[PDB]
C-alpha cells in the first residue's frame, strides 16, 4: 500500500 | 529477506502532448500493481493474483493517491525546469522510488525514499530516516522546504509502520508466489570461435528470486556477464561466459550461488 | 495573518436559486475540503481537492459542484438550491493530503420555499421574581426571542451600555415553536443573573439584544409586512426597588 | 542530460524446441530516457501481437522493459528484435540466437 | 466509516474524560482529534499517525491501528472542555472522514442546591417559568403538550461571587399554564420550592 501523503517540490 | 517498493516515473512531452506518469509496485521481484496515465481505465490495477482479493476501498484509495501524484509531478517538472533554466521544448524525467525491507523475521530492516531528475540523483532520505541528502545545490531548496514541513517524520512513520505491515499482509496472502524459492536450472554450452580459441557459457534458468551470482574459476575478472533477465513466467535467467585461450586448455568452472541452492553449484564441461 | 476565510458567513436562499460559497486560503495549502454539518450526522464530506487543478467527490456530492483552478480558491456551487441543503458548511485546507486540516469560519445557509416565511424575532425581557429575591438574594432576568425564521440569531446582554458575559447563559440552539411544521418559527432564551441589590438599584439598566440574519439588499420584497432583513431587535428593563 | 543506451537481449522463455509453442522475448534494460521503440520480427517482418511489461527502473534509475509474443519456432524461421532509441542513430536489430 | 458515540457524556469538573473512535478502513494512515464549540468551527487538538500514546498538556491521544481505534484522554476537566469532540480519519488520497462527534459536558458541583420554580412577569400579560438552582445531574425533559416550550438546562457563572447555577425556562401561550404543572414531565426534586 502506498504512502498517504502528497509530496512535491512545492 | 523481503522488500516492497513503489516506482514512479513522470515524463514531460512538450512536442507531443500532456505529460506521462507510470507507477508500479513490487514485492521482491514480483510486480503487483500498476497505473499508467496514458491508459483508458485511469485506475490503479492489479498485476498479481494475490492482490486481487483486496476490496474496492483499497482500489479506490490507491487510485486517489496515484491520480494526485500524477498531477503533482506535472508541477514538479515545471519547477525543476525553472531551477535548471531549461527550455520548454525539451522532454525531462522525474523518478521517485520508496519502500521498506524486512528481515527473515519480517521485522523492519531499512526504509528508502529517493528522487531523480533526468536519471541523476536529486534528493534522498538518509538511512536514519531523519534527514535528507541533496545531490546538488538546486536540491537544497527542496530539502529546506521538506525540513520546514517535517516531511521526514511522517515518512519515517510510513516506512517503519504501514509499509512493513502491508508487506507482511502481502507475503501471507501471496505466500505460494512470494515465499517460494525456485532453484536455478544450470547447464553449460561450448562453441568454437577460432581454430585455437573457444567460449564456455554458464547458464542459469527458471530461478526466483532474481538475486544470483555467477563467477568463473580457472583456479577471472575479464569475462562477459549479461543482466539478469525475466523469462516472462515470473522466473529469471542469467549467463556468464569465458573466452578460453586454447581449444583444449579449458579447465575452468563456474559457481552458481542462489538461496534456492543449499550449497553453491559447480559446473564443468 | 495567513489563514483561511469563507464567505458569506450566513445566507438565506430561495429554493431554485443559484449560490456559490467562497473559500480562499493564502497558506499555499495544496489540499482543500468542503463539509456540511447537520444534527446527528456530524461533518459529511461534500467534495475534496487533493491538489490544485483537480477535485473529487465526497460522501454527499449530489447537488453540489466545486472547482480548483488555483491553489488559493475552492468555491462550492449550489446550482439549484433545495431545502435539504439547509446546513452549516465548513471549508478546510491542509498543506498536503494526509496532513492536518484547518477550518474556516463556517457558513450558515438556509434554503426556504418562499422568502415570505422569513420573520424577525420579537424580544421581551422578563423581570426577576420577588420570591427568588427573598429566597436566594439573587435576581435572574430572562430574555425571550420568539417567532423568528430562520434560526440565524445571536443574543447578547448589555448592562449599563456594556456587554457582559458573567452571570449569562444562553440556550445552545433555538427550539421550534411548532415541531410538526418543517418551516416552523423558532424561539431562543437567555438568562442574566445578578445580585438582588444590583437589580434593586434603579440606576442600573438591562438590555437584551438579538442579532437576526435575514434577507439582504439584493432581495425583492412585495409583501405587506415589513421586509425581514438583517436587523437587531432589543428589549429593556430598568432596575427597581 | 546524460543518456544511457539500451542493452538488448533476445531469447525464448523456455528452451527452444521446433514445433512446440513458446514465447519470444526482447528484454531492453539500462536505458535513459524512457522513450523507446521496440518491435519483434519474424523473417524480417513486424509481428503485430506483441505485449510489453509496465515501465520500471533499476537502482541506477535506468529503465527496463520486456516485449514478448507467442510463437512456435521452426527450422528456417528467423526472429529478431528491432530497437530504436534516442541514443541510436538508426534502429538496431538483434537476431534471436537459438544456440546462445 | 468513522464511529463515535454521540453523547452527551458527563464528566465531573476536575475528573478525567475519555473518548473513543473506531474506524473501518485498514489502510488509514493519519488520525485527528478536533474540538468544536457550539456555533463555532472545529479546532485541531492533536494529530497522530504512529501506534502508541501522544501527550500534549492535559491531553493524551492513543492509536492502535491493529485494533482500529484512536482515543483521547482529557485530564483535570475544565468548564472550557465542554464541547463536541470530532474524530477524523484519512481514508487515502484526500478522503478525510469525520465521525459524528461526541458531545462532552463538564459538570460543576453545585455548592448548595436550592431547587425552585419561579414565575417571572414581562416588563410589559405574558410570563415564563424559571426552574433554577438544581443539581447538575437533574434532567429537564420536554412536555408532552405540543403548546408548551421548555429549554434545555444551562449553567451560568457569576464570576465575582464564585457562584454557579443551572437553569431552564418554560412558557406557553395558553393561560391554563401554571408553573406547578410546567415541569411535570421531568424528574424534579421532591423538595422543589414552589412559591
Amino acid at each position: 500500500m502506498m504512502w498517504d501523503r502528497g509530496l512535491g517540490m512545492m | 529477506s523481503h522488500s516492497m517498493r513503489y516506482f514512479f516515473t513522470s515524463v514531460s512531452r512538450p512536442g507531443r502532448g500532456e505529460p506521462r506518469f507510470i507507477a508500479v509496485g513490487y514485492v521482491d521481484d514480483t510486480q503487483f500493481v500498476r497505473f499508467d496515465s496514458d491508459a483508458a481505465s485511469q485506475r490503479m490495477e492489479p498485476r498479481a493474483p494475490w492482490i486481487e482479493q483486496e476490496g474496492p476501498e483499497y482500489w479506490d484509495g490507491e487510485t486517489r493517491k496515484v491520480k494526485a501524484h500524477s498531477q503533482t509531478h506535472r508541477v514538479d517538472l515545471g519547477t525543476l525546469r525553472g531551477y535548471y533554466n531549461q527550455s520548454e521544448a525539451g522532454s525531462h524525467t522525474v523518478q521517485r522510488m520508496y519502500g521498506c525491507d524486512v528481515g527473515s523475521d519480517w521485522r523492519f530492516l531499512r526504509g528508502y525514499h529517493q528522487y531523480a531528475y533526468d536519471g541523476k540523483d536529486y534528493i534522498a532520505l538518509k538511512e536514519d530516516l531523519r534527514s535528507w541528502t541533496a545531490a546538488d545545490m538546486a536540491a537544497q531548496t527542496t530539502k529546506h522546504k521538506w525540513e520546514a514541513a517535517h516531511v521526514a517524520e511522517q515518512l519515517r512513520a510510513y516506512l517503519e509502520g504501514t509499509c512493513v505491515e502491508w508487506l507482511r499482509r502481502y507475503l501471507e496472502n501471496g505466500k505460494e508466489t512470494l515465499q517460494r524459492t525456485d532453484a536455478p536450472k544450470t547447464h553449460m554450452t561450448h562453441h568454437a570461435v577460432s581454430d585455437h580459441e573457444a567460449t564456455l557459457r554458464c547458464w542459469a534458468l527458471s530461478f526466483y528470486p532474481a538475486e544470483i551470482t555467477l563467477t568463473w574459476q580457472r583456479d577471472t575478472q575479464d569475462t562477459e556477464l549479461v543482466e539478469t533477465r525475466p523469462a516472462g513466467d515470473g522466473t529469471f535467467q542469467k549467463w556468464a561466459a569465458v573466452v578460453v585461450p586454447s581449444g583444449q586448455e579449458q579447465r575452468y568452472t563456474c559457481h552458481v550461488q542462489h538461496e534456492g541452492l543449499p550449497k553453491p553449484l559447480t559446473l564443468r564441461w | 495573518i495567513a489563514g483561511i476565510t469563507q464567505a458569506p458567513t450566513s445566507q438565506i436562499l430561495a429554493a431554485g436559486r443559484r449560490m456559490t460559497l467562497r473559500c480562499t486560503q493564502d497558506m499555499r495549502h495544496n489540499a482543500m475540503y468542503w463539509y456540511r454539518q447537520d444534527l446527528g450526522l456530524g461533518l459529511r464530506l461534500i467534495h475534496y481537492s487533493n491538489t490544485a487543478g483537480t477535485t473529487g467527490k465526497g460522501e454527499v456530492p449530489d447537488g453540489y459542484s466545486v472547482s480548483r483552478a488555483n491553489t488559493d480558491d475552492f468555491p462550492l456551487t449550489l446550482a439549484s438550491a433545495v431545502p435539504s441543503q439547509t446546513s452549516v458548511y465548513f471549508c478546510a485546507s491542509s498543506l498536503s493530503f494526509g496532513t492536518e486540516a484547518f477550518f474556516g469560519q463556517g457558513t450558515r445557509l438556509t434554503v426556504v420555499e418562499d422568502l415570505n416565511k422569513v420573520f424577525p424575532p420579537e424580544v421581551a425581557v422578563f423581570e426577576p421574581s420577588e420570591a427568588e429575591i427573598s429566597h436566594t438574594q439573587k435576581a435572574t432576568l430572562v430574555c425571550l426571542a420568539t417567532g423568528f425564521y430562520p434560526d440565524h440569531v445571536e443574543l447578547s446582554w448589555w448592562v449599563n451600555g456594556k456587554e457582559v458575559h458573567s452571570g449569562v447563559c444562553t440556550d445552545p440552539q433555538p427550539l421550534k415553536e411548532q415541531p410538526a411544521l418543517n418551516d416552523s418559527r423558532y424561539a431562543l432564551s437567555s438568562r442574566l443573573r445578578v445580585s438582588a441589590t444590583f437589580w434593586q438599584d434603579p440606576r442600573n439598566h438591562f438590555r437584551c439584544q438579538v442579532q437576526f440574519y435575514g434577507l439582504s439588499e439584493n432581495d425583492e420584497w412585495t409583501q405587506d409586512r415589513a421586509k425581514p432583513v438583517t436587523q437587531i431587535v432589543s428589549a429593556e428593563a430598568w432596575g427597581r426597588a | 542530460m546524460i543518456q544511457r543506451t539500451p542493452k538488448i537481449q533476445v531469447y525464448s522463455r523456455h528452451p527452444a524446441e521446433n514445433g512446440k509453442s513458446n514465447f519470444l522475448n526482447c528484454y531492453v534494460s539500462g536505458f535513459h530516457p524512457s522513450d523507446i521503440e521496440v518491435d519483434l520480427l519474424k523473417n524480417g517482418e513486424r509481428i503485430e501481437k506483441v505485449e510489453h511489461s509496465d515501465l520500471s527502473f533499476s537502482k541506477d534509475w535506468s529503465f527496463y522493459l520486456l516485449y514478448y509474443t507467442e510463437f512456435t519456432p521452426t527450422e528456417k524461421d528467423e526472429y529478431a528484435c528491432r530497437v530504436n532509441h534516442v541514443t541510436l542513430s538508426q534502429p538496431k536489430i538483434v537476431k534471436w540466437d537459438r544456440d546462445m | 466509516e468513522v464511529e463515535q458515540n454521540s453523547g452527551p457524556l458527563s464528566v465531573p469538573e476536575g475528573a478525567i474524560a475519555s473518548l473513543n473512535c473506531t474506524y473501518s478502513d485498514r489502510g488509514s494512515q493519519s488520525f485527528f482529534w478536533y474540538r468544536q464549540y457550539s456555533g463555532k468551527s472545529p479546532e485541531l487538538i492533536m494529530f497522530i499517525y504512529s501506534n502508541g500514546d501522544k501527550e500534549d498538556g492535559r491531553f493524551t491521544a492513543q492509536l492502535n491501528k491493529a485494533s482500529q481505534y484512536v482515543s483521547l484522554l482529557i485530564r483535570d476537566s475544565q468548564p472550557s472542555d465542554s464541547a463536541t469532540y470530532l474524530c477524523a480519519v484519512n481514508f487515502g488520497g484526500g478522503k478525510l472522514i469525520f465521525g459524528q462527534g461526541t458531545e462532552l459536558s463538564v459538570k460543576p458541583n453545585i455548592q448548595n442546591p436550592d431547587p425552585a420554580v419561579y414565575q417571572l412577569r414581562d416588563s410589559k400579560d405574558k410570563s415564563v417559568c424559571l426552574f433554577t438552582d438544581f443539581d447538575s445531574q437533574t434532567n429537564v425533559s420536554q412536555s408532552k403538550d405540543s403548546d408548551v416550550y421548555i429549554t434545555d438546562k444551562c449553567v451560568l457563572d457569576m464570576r465575582s461571587m464564585d457562584f454557579k447555577s443551572n437553569s431552564a425556562v418554560a412558557w406557553s401561550n395558553k393561560s391554563d399554564f401554571a408553573c406547578a404543572n410546567a415541569f411535570n414531565n421531568s424528574i424534579i426534586p421532591e423538595d422543589t420550592f414552589f412559591p
